[PDB]
């Protein structure tokens, strides 16, 4: 019983002391990450007929 | 493994059988390539998954007769009129199709046997010097640019060393058979073929047939000795 | 009276991590990208439809060539299709036909399955004595198998329904390493493209980043409101969503440790079963329970599609690592290539 | 009064009551049989998802129903010139093949269904309750081959008959000759009452000895068994058993005096209406009234 | 496309014999046999004959599956709706445990079962079996304890008629679907036969009620 309550409370201290960053920063990653690969999406962008593989 | 078949007979009729061992054989298609005294390997039936699709050779049309039994694990040849061009030694081989599969994989011990249109694929190679350690190149030829649609080239080749039966090397003339060094590497254009060897080694002397599988009358290239 | 003096740092603890969080909170994804342009309407045509289950199908997974899939189902078999030409490359017979998720080892030669049996089984397909056979038979859980994912080629982790997930080594058959921490019942996972961690949504509304090799979790993050039944990894690796069963999904950031998005709408009142990622990762695209899959515009939390072309519960999702097609498969037994 | 009709003496009466009362009775059972069956015939193509053999009987039933419903007007336009017919010879010769066919097809098509419903109720592990949508097929085709087959002669028989100044379309004629078709008549209503009712009977039984008629859906589903047996028996007997009266006079009064066959003659023309009346009610009774 | 000509008949293969297993798989019957653990369904598994366990038994030419989650003990919920489709359930209560307790008594954590497997929303038409096993144990316990252990509010004699018919009508009661689903009530003895004639009776009226449906009259 103190046992598992002092195992919570050791495993929360490393969880909170940890490294962070602000949400921009990181909002900031993923947008940059989505425009860099844009142009090799085939479902936000459709390839043309020809190179679709399930078409024909 | 698998062996079995006759060996003498004048005239008339005889039949051929061959018995596979721990492979799950219901699940393979067999062919019954032959073999000529001195000349090449020279295809001849050929019977399907479950019993489907039956094709035979030209020359063999109306004389022989394939058929398999799944219980027991045997195949079977049977032939009536044996003429004087039937004395081969008739060799057994598995294959298997599906999308990555590699046919012609294992082939049988094959037995002899005496008496006492289509893609033509030249090879006109015969023999090279033996000298071990070097790169020696074999080249081969075709008919037609046996390319398909789907993107892959249909040349397999086969390595038969003197005195067994032979070695499936490479299929689909690019993918490496399973346990083939990686010595061995195949190049082509549709129409012109290339076996590349990087080092000799004293067990790769013999000779180097070629195999295609667009068309079914399916025909070899007459070997490349070492 | 320690166990009161543990609980009352626990929640000055507990209390440290939400005032941190809320410090780095500087702005809302949402207003980052409002200036981007939206993807507009996505429309998806069924390509394909592979037939041949005689169930509901519960799980399936591409292959690492976009062209190979193996699909699960409760008639007790393990298909794997061509989805060019909709061959049936392989079809094998499972010992326990309540199975509940799949695998293709990204090599290729192997696939694994397991459900209500608490058995993870390895079936070998690259056999050179005729067809597919068994190979390993992971036995150590005590809960159903909720997921599995191929690590390598002789590793493996497995996320049950004991609240714990378990890693692996085919070879011997042995846990390497054991993840404990959930609560409730861990219902998915989803290794990081570096394959070196991975995190798990559980029935506790919490997702768990872990450590494959020290075997620890590292990050917690909460604010479902119910079973958590779906997680993906975005292709940056930085970055997970959650799909549960309070009809919403929301995006977690690992370096910000706080949701981000939340992709729910009022017409939606169905849990969802499924997520997936496009190759991109501007496309999110979830399965729900209206027997509909929705395509989300993650950047803007914005719909764009509907992949509406099943009459049952839309069970299991997929995008191909080409990114060239999505399977989706459905309680109808019928699988559908989209686009 | 008298006419010589391939050499055998057949009566054949002309009424005026015929015409005043016929052609509305026809009219109200056309009308609603349109709405009825063809209603019916686009939910089975183009509002229903999966088939079961089941169904593809009932389906069957429908295309019977509505092939008889559209000969309607032209026995209606018959009825109105008081047995003057004036389509021809092969519109003559088709609309009698139309409407035998179609008549014994329904018939045929509903002693199926209570045999199907029998076998799914009485003996509910049968293998017969999972036959493929294919077998079914192929025993539709073949009950359909039976019907057509049965009724060729109608298409070789050359009835254009001319009565005094007069045309008739008309295959039922009183004389005294054992003409098979009259015979198969009867064969068409004795024949299914001997199926129906044993099956009918059987399946409520069944549904009784079992204490599972307490359920809600399933009592609702016995009354249903029961509509069927008596809907059948309302529009066939009333022509059935005038036409037993007819034998009874042909063999002891005889054709030499066709004047006590005025009133029967007309009577069964009357009753014959009531035999599309179940190829109207069926639409209500067999798919309307399925929860499904 | 000899070798694609070769590969498409293979699945053809494959796909006469996927539909030659669920034709098989498609003439058994599978039920789902749930209790309390200690509730008798032990017993009452032989009498027909980790993770899940499958018992393969058959009657008068009729296949019957029937599949035991005992060893579950996880949230029925993430995986109950893997059974919606099964003939019927078979529900084990031991009559016995009324006044032993598991705090609680064992018997209204039974109830508490019951009433969440009754009223799901999977099983809102799939016929509900209840066995009450260990009736021998509670004719002997009832002459030397009262019933008003359990139920409080329980006003009659302390006969093996009056207070078991208690329990069975307690259970019934708390069907909320009285309409769309039939719960059937067996007594169960330790040493007793017939038990697998019940479980034929009721999955051969949910079979006439499930081709009903196919033909459109119920
Ligand atoms: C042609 C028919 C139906 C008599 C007939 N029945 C059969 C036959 C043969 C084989 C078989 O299996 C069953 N029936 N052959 O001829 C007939 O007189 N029809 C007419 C009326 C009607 O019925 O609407 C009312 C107005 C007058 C015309
Ligand atoms: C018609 O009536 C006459 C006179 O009664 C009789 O001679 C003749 O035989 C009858 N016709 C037939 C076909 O019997």
């Amino acid at each position: 019983s103190i046992a598992q309550a002092r195992k919570l409370v050791e495993q929360l201290k490393m969880e909170a002391n940890i490294d962070r960053i602000k949400v921009s920063k990181a909002a900031a990653d993923l947008m940059a990450y989505c425009e860099a690969h844009a142009k090799e999406d085939p479902l936000l962008t459709p390839v043309p007929a020809s190179e679709n593989p399930f078409r024909e | 493994v698998e062996s079995g078949g006759g060996l003498v007979q004048p005239g008339g009729s005889r039949k051929l059988s061959c018995s596979a061992s721990g492979f799950a054989f219901s699940s393979f298609g067999m062919h019954w390539v032959r073999q000529a005294p001195e000349k090449g390997l020279e295809w001849v039936a050929y019977i399907s998954s479950g019993s489907g699709t039956i094709y035979y050779a030209d020359t063999v049309k109306g004389r022989f007769t394939i058929s398999r039994d799944d219980p027991k694990n045997t195949l079977f040849l049977q032939m009536t009129s044996l003429r004087s061009e039937d004395t081969a030694m008739y060799y057994c081989v598995r294959s298997i199709y599906y999308y990555g599969s590699s046919p012609f994989d294992f082939w049988g011990q094959g037995t002899t046997l005496t008496v006492s249109s289509d893609i033509v694929m030249t090879q006109a190679t015969s023999s090279v010097p033996v000298t071990p350690g070097e790169s020696v190149s074999i080249s081969c030829r075709s008919s037609k640019s046996l390319l398909h649609s789907n993107g892959n080239t249909y040349l397999y080749w086969f390595l038969q060393r003197p005195g067994q039966s032979p070695q499936l090397l490479i299929y689909r003339m690019s993918n490496l058979a399973s346990g083939v060094p990686d010595r061995f590497s195949g190049s082509g254009s549709g129409t012109a073929f290339t076996l590349t060897i990087s080092r000799l080694e004293a067990e790769d002397v013999g000779v180097y047939y070629c195999m295609q599988h667009l068309e079914y009358p399916l025909t070899f290239g007459a070997g490349t000795k070492l | 009276s320690e166990l009161d003096q543990l609980r009352q740092e626990a929640e000055q603890l507990k209390n440290q991590i939400r005032d941190a969080r809320k410090a780095c909170a500087d702005a809302t994804l949402s207003q980052i990208t409002n200036n981007i342009d939206p993807v507009g309407r996505i429309q998806m045509r069924t390509r394909r439809t592979l037939r041949g289950h005689l169930a509901k199908i519960y799980a399936m997974h591409w292959g690492t060539d976009s062209r190979l899939l193996v699909s699960a189902s409760q008639d007790g078999k393990l298909i794997i299709w061509d989805s060019y030409t909709t061959n049936k490359v392989h079809a094998i017979p499972l010992r326990s036909s309540w199975v509940m998720t799949c695998a293709y080892a990204p090599s290729g030669n192997y696939v694994a399955c397991g459900g209500l049996d608490n058995i993870c089984s390895i079936y070998n397909l690259k056999t050179r004595e005729g067809n597919v056979r068994v190979s390993r038979e992971l036995a150590g859980h005590t809960g159903y198998l909720s997921c599995c994912r191929f690590l390598d080629d002789n590793q493996i982790v497995t996320s049950s329904g004991d609240t714990t997930c378990a890693l692996w080594d085919i070879e011997t058959g042995q846990q390497t390493t054991t993840f404990t921490g959930h609560t409730g019942d861990v219902m998915s996972l989803s290794l990081a493209p570096d394959t070196r961690l991975f995190v798990s949504g559980a029935c506790d509304a919490s997702a768990k980043l872990w450590d494959v090799r020290e075997g620890m979790c590292r990050q917690t993050f909460t604010g479902h409101e119910s079973d958590i039944n779906a997680i993906c990894f975005f292709p940056n690796g930085n970055a997970f969503a959650t799909g549960s069963d309070d009809a919403t999904c929301r995006l977690f950031d690992l370096r910000a440790d706080q949701e981000l998005m939340t992709y729910s709408h009022d017409n939606i009142i169905c849990g969802i079963t499924s997520v997936s990622f496009s190759k991109s990762g501007r496309l999110l695209l979830a399965g729900y329970d209206d027997f509909n899959c929705n395509v989300w515009d993650a950047l803007k939390a914005d719909r764009a599609g509907v992949l509406a072309g099943h009459d049952n519960r839309v069970s299991c999702l997929g995008v191909t690592d080409d990114g060239m097609a999505v399977a989706t498969g459905s309680w109808d037994s019928f699988l559908k290539i989209w686009n | 009064h008298f006419l010589e009709i391939d050499k055998k003496n057949c009566c054949v009466f002309r009424d005026d009551f015929i015409v005043k009362v016929l052609p509305p009775v026809l009219g109200l059972e056309f009308i609603f049989g349109l709405l009825g069956n063809g209603l019916a015939l686009w939910i089975f193509c183009f509002h229903l998802k999966s088939w079961k053999s089941s169904r593809i009987f009932l389906f069957n039933l429908a295309v019977a129903d509505f092939l008889l419903i559209i000969c309607l007007p032209f026995l209606m336009d018959n009825y109105v010139r008081r047995w003057d017919w004036k389509f021809g010879d092969i519109p003559c010769r088709l609309m009698l093949f139309m409407l035998a066919m179609n008549r014994q097809g329904s018939i045929i098509f509903l002693t199926v269904v209570a045999v199907d419903r029998y076998f799914r109720v009485v003996h509910p592990h049968h293998a017969l309750n999972k036959i493929s949508n294919r077998t079914a097929a192929i025993i539709s085709c073949l009950l359909w081959g039976i019907t057509i087959g049965l009724t060729v002669h109608l298409l070789k028989k050359k009835m254009p008959i001319q009565n005094g100044g007069a045309n008739l379309c008309s295959s039922f004629s009183i004389c005294h000759t054992f003409q098979w078709h009259e015979a198969m008549f009867l064969l068409e209503f004795f024949l299914p009452l001997g199926i129906i009712l044993f099956c009918s009977a059987r399946i409520i039984w069944s549904l009784r000895q079992r204490q599972m008629d307490r359920h809600a859906k399933i009592k609702r589903a016995i009354t249903f068994i029961m509509v069927v047996a008596i809907v059948f028996v309302i529009c066939f007997l009333p022509s059935v058993v005038v036409r037993i009266r007819i034998f009874w006079l042909l063999h002891t009064s005889g054709t030499q005096n066709c004047e006590v066959y005025r009133s029967v003659d007309l009577a069964f023309f009357i009753t014959l209406s009531f035999t599309y009346m179940n190829s109207m009610l069926d639409p209500v009774v067999y798919y309307f009234s399925s929860p499904s | 496309s000899a070798e694609d000509k070769a590969a498409v008949e293979r699945s053809k293969m494959i796909d006469r014999n996927l539909r030659e297993d669920g034709e098989k798989a498609a003439r058994e019957v599978k039920l789902l046999l749930l209790g309390a653990g200690e509730s008798g369904k032990s017993t009452i598994v032989k009498q027909m004959k980790t993770g899940i366990v499958e018992t393969h038994f058959t009657f008068k030419d009729l296949h019957f599956k029937m599949f035991d989650v005992g060893a579950q003990r996880s949230e029925r919920k993430k995986w109950i709706h893997c059974f919606e489709g099964v003939a019927a359930i078979i529900f084990c209560v031991a009559l016995s445990d009324y006044d032993l307790v598991l705090e609680m008594n064992r018997m209204h954590e039974s109830m508490k079962l019951f009433d969440s497997i009754c009223n799901n929303k999977w099983f809102t038409d799939t016929s509900i079996i209840l066995f009450l096993n260990k009736k021998d144990l509670f004719e002997e316990k009832i002459k030397k304890s009262p019933l008003t252990i359990c139920y409080q509010e329980y006003a009659g004699s302390n006969t093996y008629e009056e207070a078991a018919a208690y329990i069975q009508c307690q259970f019934e009661d708390l069907n909320k679907r009285k309409d769309t689903k039939e719960i059937y009530t067996h007594f169960t003895c330790s040493t007793d036969t017939k038990n697998v004639q019940f479980v034929f009776d009721a999955v051969t009226d949910v079979i006439i009620k499930n081709n009903l449906k196919d033909c459109g009259l119920f």
